[PDB]
């Protein structure tokens, strides 16, 4: 009778067809990812086409229910989720061109190789060729060749495609009543209707910028420390008061400084905690790893893995005759079907990955009770933070000792804690300015604050000011260095990595207080605390039904993003950094360029 | 003096769909209820309005076994005073019942690879069901004021949707075969005993 009542019954029919199709399609994807055959590729695609065609029809039907007429929020939000046409807001030929450009820059990224003209037959592709050089090469010139020739050959072909992509995405976002395509991306965090828990797309920028200024002291001390270590290694290439050359940061873009550990380790004589050998000595297999992860989640008052998870998952590389995608994934096909695809080896790294992916399955099971649409993490940052806090607790030597993998003969040397925390800082603290600056640039590019004749001029103004990294070769407007990174040329929001990084430390900080943990936050293991498991579950069972502000508040007692716990995790490293940088210049000067002497 | 054909009901090769649930009348026979209860096979065996131990020590004029297939989650709806798509639109037990609900997992018999679509359930109905009322009409659900005209569309929905029953489904989305024992006593000769 009322529009609200009719939309409730439409959603019923929708939840029952979507659950079905999504299952069949997911099963086709499982079959291809576990058994890579030409027949399986064909069946995977036909399912993808059906699912797309289904959602197209359903979007047109959802459109027919005026949102204004609904008072019920969980129904109004579910209807809204469906109503977004996305691409079809543009003309047939304009949408065809957008899909064309999107396809092309994806293809150029995944298939663009760089040849050494000396041998025209031999060329290096980014994966594995170029990526290997950027993560393993110590030769200054080799790294510079790989950094520059990737941007010059591939990063220059992407430049005119990106310009058209920006203008088309903006026109699409304008039609969806967003100001720019960046505002559209920020729409994920937006919450309206719920008084006290509302969140605006503009607030996100204020909150990322305020939290970032609090990271600036630790990051400055980290950057200065790294610059000192790098300066010793390449003496005649780095300035004690300048930026760090982009080609000397451990990876193709310096996204994360984890590979710099080799050259920045504080205590080189002290060994590392790698229970790999202990697992091999105790005859552990892929099954014992997943059974140990299950024990972890059951100890926190969480459900045991379903009987179907044990029979249907592929937790080992399938021998030698059938090929399989070996990326560790957590599948949730619907209808109670939960699987993990992981080509598991008896290593500590795989053992920790079992906890991360099994945490995703735990989140999946918790919100599986919700209606189909609302079966997702609270915001784009949420699901990845959940899996990560498990691998945090599992990696603690305290945990390892209790599970028998770490010998009780292991004495906690505070030098190993500094080696550990620096390796952590290199990944986590180091990626925050990179992630911030990249999105800041992207948001302003859509905003219309940076013209095309300034795109690269500003990209390197921002890399020097915000990140404290300098380009080793002068890049003009024929280059497109942002696009030479996966997410930029593959149309993916990057801010998720900033938000989720701050979330995971908030989550751990809250669950560790619930676990009545005493001492350094980096040594916390939340095992056997069913109170911490209840605290976490309260949010996990919510899914996307309630605002992320309220979801977060259900765990940490706060409606907003917070740096305080991340800084708290790294406070012992920070005092050490503050001591080691006593005789060094902390901070950078933007005028120094490696190429300009 | 022959035994009631309970195996004919419980061991049927194919069961009915819940919306068009099947009813069998058991008559002129000696019913052994301990054979049914003492088995451990069934995932559920609940008797209402009468104790199962005192069933052998009683005569009725007739017995009715109502059989059908539903998901694991919905098994809690085949009980008096319960609500949801099944209790509301498919099979309704009176709020005050006198009989037994016997249910067991039939993932081995009723869920094929690729999905078994032979089992349907009613998703929409314009009125709640009365106890033991059966509805088999495939009339289009007119959700809106707009006349449907026998065609599926906006505010026009096919009331019957299928259980895609697949062997890899979780227990709550898996097939469960349900048999409901009704006891009848009229001013007429008692055909069933113990
Ligand atoms: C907006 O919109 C929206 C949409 O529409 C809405 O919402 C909605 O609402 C509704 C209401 O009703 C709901 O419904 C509900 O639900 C629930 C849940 O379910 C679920 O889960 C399960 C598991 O757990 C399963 O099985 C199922 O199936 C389901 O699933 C899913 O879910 C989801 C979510 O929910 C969805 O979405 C989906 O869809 C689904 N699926 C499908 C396929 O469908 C339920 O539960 C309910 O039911 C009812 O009935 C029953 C009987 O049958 C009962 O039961 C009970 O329970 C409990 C628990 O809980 C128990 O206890 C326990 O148990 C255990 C075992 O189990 C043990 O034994 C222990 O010891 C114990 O303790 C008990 O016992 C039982 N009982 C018996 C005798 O058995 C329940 O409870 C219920 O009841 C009732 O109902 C009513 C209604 O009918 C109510 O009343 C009223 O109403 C009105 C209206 O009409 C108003 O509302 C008022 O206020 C009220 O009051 C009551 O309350 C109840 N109760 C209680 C306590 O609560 C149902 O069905 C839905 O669902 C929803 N949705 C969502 C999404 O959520 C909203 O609301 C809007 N908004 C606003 C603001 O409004
Ligand atoms: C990797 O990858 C690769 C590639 O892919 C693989 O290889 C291969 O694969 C394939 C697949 O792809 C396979 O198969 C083939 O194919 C065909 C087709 O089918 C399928 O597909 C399609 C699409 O294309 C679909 O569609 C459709 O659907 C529909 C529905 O919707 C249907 O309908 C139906 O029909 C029926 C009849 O037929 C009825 O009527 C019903 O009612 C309806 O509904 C249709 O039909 C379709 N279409 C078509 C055209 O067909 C579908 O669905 C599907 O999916 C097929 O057919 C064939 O098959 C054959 O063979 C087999 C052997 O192997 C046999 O048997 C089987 O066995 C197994 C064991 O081994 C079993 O299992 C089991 O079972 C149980 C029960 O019994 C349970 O379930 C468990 O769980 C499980 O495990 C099963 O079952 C069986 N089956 C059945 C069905 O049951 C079959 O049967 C067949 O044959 C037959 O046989 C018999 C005796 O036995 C005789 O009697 C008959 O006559 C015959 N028939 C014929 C037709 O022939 C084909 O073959 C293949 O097989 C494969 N290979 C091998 C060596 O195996 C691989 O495998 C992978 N790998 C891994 C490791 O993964
Ligand atoms: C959101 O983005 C999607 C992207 O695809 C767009 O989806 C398609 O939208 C077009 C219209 O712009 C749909 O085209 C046609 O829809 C018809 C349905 O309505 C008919 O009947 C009513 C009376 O009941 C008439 O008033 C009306 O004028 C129409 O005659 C169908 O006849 C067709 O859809 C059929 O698609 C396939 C075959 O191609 C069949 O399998 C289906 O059963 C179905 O009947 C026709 O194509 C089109 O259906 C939508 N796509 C899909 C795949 O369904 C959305 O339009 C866009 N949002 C908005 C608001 O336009
Ligand atoms: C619930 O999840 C837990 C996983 O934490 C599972 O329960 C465990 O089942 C194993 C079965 O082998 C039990 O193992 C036993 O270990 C002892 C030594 O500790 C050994 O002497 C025994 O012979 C046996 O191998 C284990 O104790 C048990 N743990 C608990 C606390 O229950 C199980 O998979 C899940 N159960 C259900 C009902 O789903
Ligand atoms: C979480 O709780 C479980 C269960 O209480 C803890 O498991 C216990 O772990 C200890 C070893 O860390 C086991 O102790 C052993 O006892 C035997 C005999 O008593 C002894 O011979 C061994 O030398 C050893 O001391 C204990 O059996 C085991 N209990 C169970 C039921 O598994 C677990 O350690 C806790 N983990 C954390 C991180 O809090
Ligand atoms: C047909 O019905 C009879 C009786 O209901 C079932 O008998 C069972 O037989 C197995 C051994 O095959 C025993 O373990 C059970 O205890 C028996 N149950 C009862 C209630 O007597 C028989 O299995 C059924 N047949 C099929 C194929 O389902
Ligand atoms: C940390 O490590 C150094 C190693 O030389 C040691 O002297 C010191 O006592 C340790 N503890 C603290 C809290 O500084
Ligand atoms: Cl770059
Ligand atoms: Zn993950």
């Amino acid at each position: 009778s009322t529009i609200e009542e009719q939309a409730k019954t439409f959603l019923d029919k929708f939840n029952h067809e979507a659950e079905d199709l999504f299952y069949q399609s997911s099963l086709a994807s499982w079959n291809y990812n576990t058994n890579i055959t030409e027949e399986n590729v064909q069946n995977m695609n036909n399912a993808g086409d059906k699912w797309s065609a289904f959602l197209k029809e359903q979007s047109t039907l959802a459109q027919m229910y005026p949102l204004q007429e609904i008072q019920n929020l969980t129904v109004k939000l579910q209807l809204q989720a469906l109503q977004q046409n996305g691409s079809s807001v543009l003309s047939e030929d304009k949408s065809k061109r957008l899909n064309t450009i999107l396809n092309t820059m994806s293809t150029i990224y995944s298939t663009g190789k760089v040849c050494n003209p000396d041998n025209p037959q031999e060329c290096l592709l980014l994966e594995p060729g170029l990526n290997e050089i950027m993560a393993n090469s110590l030769d200054y010139n080799e790294r510079l060749w790989a950094w520059e020739s990737w941007r010059s050959e591939v990063g220059k072909q992407l430049r005119p495609l990106y310009e058209e992509y920006v203008v088309l995405k903006n026109e699409m976002a304008r039609a969806n009543h967003y100001e720019d395509y960046g505002d559209y991306w920020r729409g994920d965090y937006e919450v309206n209707g719920v008084d006290g828990y509302d969140y605006s797309r503009g607030q996100l920028i204020e909150d990322v910028e305020h939290t970032f200024e609090e990271i600036k002291p630790l990051y400055e001390h980290l950057h200065a420390y790294v610059r000192a270590k790098l300066m010793n290694a390449y003496p005649s290439y780095i300035s004690p008061i300048g930026c760090l050359p982009a080609h000397l940061l451990g990876d193709m873009w310096g996204r994360f400084w984890t590979n710099l550990y080799s050259l920045t380790v504080p205590f080189g004589q002290k060994p590392n905690i790698d229970v790999t050998d202990a697992m091999v000595d105790q005859a552990w297999d892929a099954q014992r790893i997943f059974k140990e992860a299950e024990k972890f989640f059951v100890s926190v008052g969480l459900p045991n893995m379903t009987q179907g998870f044990w029979e249907n998952s592929m937790l080992t590389d399938p021998g030698n005759v059938q090929k399989a995608v070996c990326h560790p994934t957590a599948w949730d096909l619907g209808k109670g079907d939960f699987r993990i695809l992981m080509c598991t080896k008896v290593t500590m790294d795989d053992f920790l990955t079992a906890h991360h992916e099994m945490g995703h399955i735990q989140y999946d099971m918790a919100y599986a009770a919700q209606p189909f649409l609302l079966r997702n993490g609270a915001n784009e940052g949420f699901h990845e933070a959940v899996g990560e806090i498990m691998s945090l607790s599992a990696a603690t030597p305290k945990h390892l000792k209790s599970i028998g993998l770490l010998s009780p003969d292991f004495q906690e040397d505070n030098e190993t804690e500094i080696n550990f925390l620096l390796k952590q800082a290199l990944t986590i603290v180091g990626t925050l300015p990179f992630t911030y600056m990249l999105e800041k640039w992207r948001w302003m590019v859509f905003k219309g604050e940076i013209p095309k004749d300034q795109w690269m001029k500003k990209w390197w103004e921002m890399k020097r000011e915000i990140v404290g990294v300098v380009e080793p070769v002068p890049h003009d407007e024929t280059y497109c260095d942002p696009a030479s990174l996966f997410h930029v040329s593959n149309d993916y929001s990057f801010i998720r990595y900033y938000t989720r990084t701050l979330y995971q430390f908030q989550f751990q900080e809250a669950l560790c207080q619930a676990a009545k943990h005493e001492g350094p936050l980096h040594k916390c293991d939340i095992s056997n605390s069913t109170e911490a498991g209840q605290k976490l579950f309260n949010m996990l069972r919510l899914g996307k039904s309630e605002p992320w502000t309220l979801a977060l508040e259900n765990v940490v007692g706060a409606k907003n993003m917070n740096v305080r716990p991340l800084l708290n995790y790294f406070e012992p490293l920070f005092t050490w950094l503050k001591d080691q940088n006593k005789n060094s210049f902390v901070g950078w000067s933007t005028d120094w360029s490696p190429y300009a002497d | 003096t022959n035994l009631c054909p309970f195996g004919e009901v419980f061991n049927a090769t194919r069961f009915a769909s819940v919306y068009a649930w099947n009813r069998k009348r058991i008559s002129n026979c000696v019913a052994d209820y301990s054979v049914l209860y003492n088995s451990a096979s069934f995932s559920t065996f609940k008797c209402y309005g009468v104790s199962p131990t005192k069933l052998n020590d009683l005569c009725f004029t007739n017995v009715y076994a109502d059989s059908f297939v539903i998901r694991g989650d919905e098994v809690r709806q085949i009980a008096p005073g319960q609500t949801g798509k099944i209790a509301d639109y498919n099979y309704k037990l009176p709020d005050d019942f006198t009989g037994c609900v016997i249910a067991w997992n039939s993932n081995d018999l009723d869920s094929k690879v690729g999905g078994n679509y032979n089992y349907l359930y009613r998703l929409f109905r314009k009125s709640n069901l009365k106890p033991f009322e059966r509805d088999i009409s495939t009339e289009i659900y007119q959700a809106g004021s707009k006349p449907c005209n026998g065609v599926e569309g906006f505010n026009c929905h096919f009331p019957l949707k299928p259980y895609g029953f697949q062997p890899t489904y979780g227990v709550g989305y898996q097939p469960y075969r349900v048999v409901v024992l009704s006891f009848e006593l009229l001013h007429a000769p008692a055909t069933v005993c113990g």
